[PDB]
């Protein structure tokens, strides 16, 4: 129990932090990855002067603060502001004292060696956690779907990745990163919806375009004869009621937004798209392992939640793969937390105890120890 | 040092006296602190066989001065935490056992019937009112029975 | 849900067959033939009992492992009641 | 204003302690009795051996035993495994409770290191006189 209860799992994202206790089924804490700094001197009624704001209080009060994102494209870019988000996570969100809890953290696919050593330096030397561990994100997603070999298409708020994993070892030279994700996708909907003849003028109009994207957006299979369908004008249309009455209608654009993930050309991106990239990762891997990867395309991440994403991907890679092959696109329902759940499982596991980096290992080996 | 405080506050001269004698044998050279090696020797005399990793972890558990060694102070702290944990384990074990004795019907509970029996089984003189009263006070989830959790709580203190 | 039937076969048969040989491997080690046959006459005497003790040895352990599970089985019953009691979806 | 109520509580305590006190003394009864069952069971399943004559008997018996050994051993093994299975089942349950409550009292597995009382005895042998438990010490008279 000492640490059975006690292991923490913190998944640091570009848009959201997911956090909680190893053992739980889902994150106890989910909140924006921002750190707000007040543009002016003054106070809220009853509070003192605050130097900084994090998560939702930074979002809610955004009009008087300069908002900053510590993690650009999955990589920690500002370490002063990240130690601020961690502090908030332990002390306010989970309300635990960190110096008696083992902490499993996550990093990104080709996270620079030096960063994995730096967050270890900050975990052990400024938070004084007993022990910690850094798992790679795609690797926890895979594992949370039971398996050990597969290829994960991972897509969240600032990055998309393909991480081919074989008997647990993520394959460095076959990993692909595509910098277009849910953030890019909300801003494109924004324009095709203002372009539908609308105005997201006040900040209460801006924010909810993102809630339109999440609730009403679709990834149609045969996106071709779906536009064609749009035109005959079926009961395909969908009206959402705004903060007030102002019933906005979205028929068609509803799927023009996730067609951006297959066609980056919709947004002036010259890069290849999700399905081709799944494939290219795969023809960059060893030959003998390619049947395995093909029958185990595990999807994880908030942006892979658009319904019919899996069917489109299913047919997208069947038709690029040699017919002798078995294609299989696994997309679980909890996928917006796969990464986290994979960490919860792993860290609560009976056999993981012997991989925890302890302060004994650290004080004796330097940050190098956990770096592997 | 704050820990080394209550720690020494906890123990008695008697305690310290012996914990010292004990500490001294840990400390070979007689310098003033147990090293990652001085500890290893005693551990084996004590019948263990720790590994470098294991030893340090055991060391830096009470090494507040990041010395990588343990002084008679950091040591007393350590003895204390142990003293604590020991007594806790012994307690919960005993109670755990008591619950099985009182249960006997093995339904994992203790119903007003068994409670009466066991109570009446004591020498003490008691009337039904007493029994049902103790039940009502103990049964917090008001389900009639007394679960192990409740039993731990109810017996909390009693000897 | 019948595509999962092939999973039953593969899984069960798999694990069960794995368990078997292990048990065989394990049990085999702890076995030293009754090689000593017609090498002496009083040998049997000093031998027979040794086997006897080994048996008694095993027997006694089997009894303990047994009583143990029972005790554990009860730990469970209780540990389950604590789980339900600690439900309160409130 | 329930001035007397104080005596009511003390009673429950007086009784609770009458209970525990009862428990403990019953605890060792069951314990020893238990053992008794153990020696009886063993009493018949492997009674005070009596070495036979000399020729065929000693050999025969020896063969008899040796075969039983593989037998009992297998049983011993199967049992050990049903234990493993069990301990496993409760570890999982000892989880389904943690992340639903937190650290709770009496975990079934109990990771215990040797007691300080042990280490002290082990190291000083004779001179280790302190029935340590919790009782602090403050000047007598
Ligand atoms: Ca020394
Ligand atoms: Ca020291
Ligand atoms: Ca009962
Ligand atoms: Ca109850």
């Amino acid at each position: 129990d000492e640490d059975e209860t006690t292991a923490l799992v913190c998944d640091n994202g570009s848009g959201l932090v997911k956090a909680g206790f190893a053992g739980d089924d889902a994150p106890r804490a989910v909140f924006p990855s921002i750190v707000g700094r007040p543009r002016h001197q003054g106070v809220m009624v009853g509070m003192g002067q605050k130097d900084s704001y994090v998560g939702d209080e930074a979002q809610s009060k955004r009009g008087i603060l300069t908002l900053k994102y510590p993690i650009e494209h999955g990589i920690i870019t500002n370490w002063d502001d990240m130690e601020k988000i961690w502090h908030h996570t332990f002390y306010n969100e989970l309300r635990v004292a960190p110096e008696e809890h083992p902490t499993l953290l996550t990093e990104a696919p080709l996270n620079p060696k030096a960063n994995r050593e730096k967050m270890t330096q900050i975990m052990f030397e400024t938070f004084n956690v007993p022990a910690m561990y850094v798992a790679i994100q795609a690797v926890l997603s895979l594992y949370a779907s039971g398996r050990t070999t597969g290829i994960v298409l991972d897509s969240g708020d600032g990055v998309t990745h393909n991480v081919p994993i074989y008997e647990g070892y993520a394959l460095p030279h076959a990993i692909m990163r595509l910098d277009l994700a849910g953030r890019d996708l909300t801003d494109y909907l924004m324009k095709i919806l203002t372009e539908r003849g609308y105005s997201f003028v006040t900040t209460a109009e801006r924010e909810i375009v993102r809630d339109i994207k999440e609730k009403l957006c679709y990834v149609a299979l045969d996106f071709e004869n779906e536009m064609a369908t749009a035109a005959s004008s079926s009961s395909l249309e969908k009206s959402y009621e705004l903060p007030d009455g102002q019933v906005i209608t979205i028929g068609n654009e509803r799927f023009r937004c996730p067609e951006t993930l297959f066609q980056p050309s919709f947004i002036g991106m010259e890069s290849a798209g999700i399905h081709e990239t799944t494939y290219n990762s795969i023809m960059k891997c060893d030959i003998d392992i390619r049947k395995d990867l093909y029958a185990n395309n595990v999807m994880s991440g908030g942006t892979t939640m658009y319904p019919g994403i899996a069917d489109r991907m299913q047919k997208e890679i069947t038709a690029l793969a040699p017919s002798t092959m078995k294609i299989k696109i696994i997309a679980p329902p909890e996928r917006k937390y796969s990464v986290w759940i994979g960490g919860s499982i792993l860290a609560s596991l009976s056999t993981f105890q012997q991989m925890w980096i302890t302060k004994q290992e650290y004080d004796e080996a330097g940050p190098s120890i956990v770096h592997r | 040092t704050d820990q080394q405080a209550e720690a020494r506050a906890f123990l008695s001269e008697e305690m310290i006296a012996e914990f010292k004698a004990a500490f001294d044998m840990f400390d070979a050279d007689g310098g003033g602190d147990i090293s990652t090696k001085e500890l290893g020797t005693v551990m084996r005399m004590l019948g263990q066989n720790p590994t470098k990793e294991e030893l340090d972890a055991i060391i830096e558990e009470v090494d507040e001065d990041g010395s990588g060694t343990i002084d008679f102070e950091e040591f007393l702290v350590m003895m204390v935490r142990q003293m604590k944990e020991d007594a806790k384990g012994k307690s919960e074990e005993e109670l755990a056992n008591c619950f099985r004795i009182f249960d006997k019907n093995a339904d994992g509970f203790i119903d007003i019937e068994e409670l009466g029996e066991i109570l009446r089984a004591t020498g003490e003189h008691v009337t039904e009112e007493d029994i049902e009263d103790l039940m009502k006070d103990s049964d917090k989830n008001n389900d009639g029975r007394i679960d192990f959790d409740e039993f731990l709580k109810m017996m909390e203190g009693v000897q | 849900s019948y595509s999962s039937y092939l999973a039953k076969a593969d899984q069960k048969r798999g694990k069960k067959q794995t368990a078997r040989e292990t048990k065989k491997k394990v049990l085999a080690e702890r076995r030293k033939p009754l090689n000593i046959d017609h090498l002496n006459e009083d040998k049997l005497r000093d031998k027979a009992k040794e086997l006897w003790d080994w048996l008694y040895q095993l027997q006694t352990e089997k009894y303990d492992f047994a009583e143990q599970i029972k005790r554990k089985k009860y730990e469970i019953v209780t540990l389950r009641n604590r789980i339900d009691q600690a439900q309160k979806h409130s | 204003e329930e001035k007397k109520r104080r005596a009511a509580t003390a009673r429950r305590q007086h009784l609770k302690s009458a209970m525990l006190q009862l428990a403990v003394t019953e605890i060792e009864k069951e314990a020893a009795a238990k053992e008794v069952e153990k020696q009886n069971y063993l009493a018949e399943h492997s009674p005070p051996l009596s070495l036979p004559g000399s020729m065929q008997e000693l050999q025969e018996l020896s063969k008899k035993l040796h075969a039983k050994i593989d037998s009992v051993d297998e049983e011993r093994y199967d049992t050990e495994v049903k234990l493993q299975k069990t301990i496993k089942e409760l570890e999982d349950l000892s989880q389904k409770l943690f992340d639903l409550r937190g650290k709770f009292k009496r975990p079934p597995l109990r990771r215990v290191r040797m007691s300080a009382d042990a280490m002290l005895r082990a190291l000083l042998g004779s001179k280790h006189k302190v029935n340590m438990d919790l009782r602090a010490n403050l000047k007598q008279v």
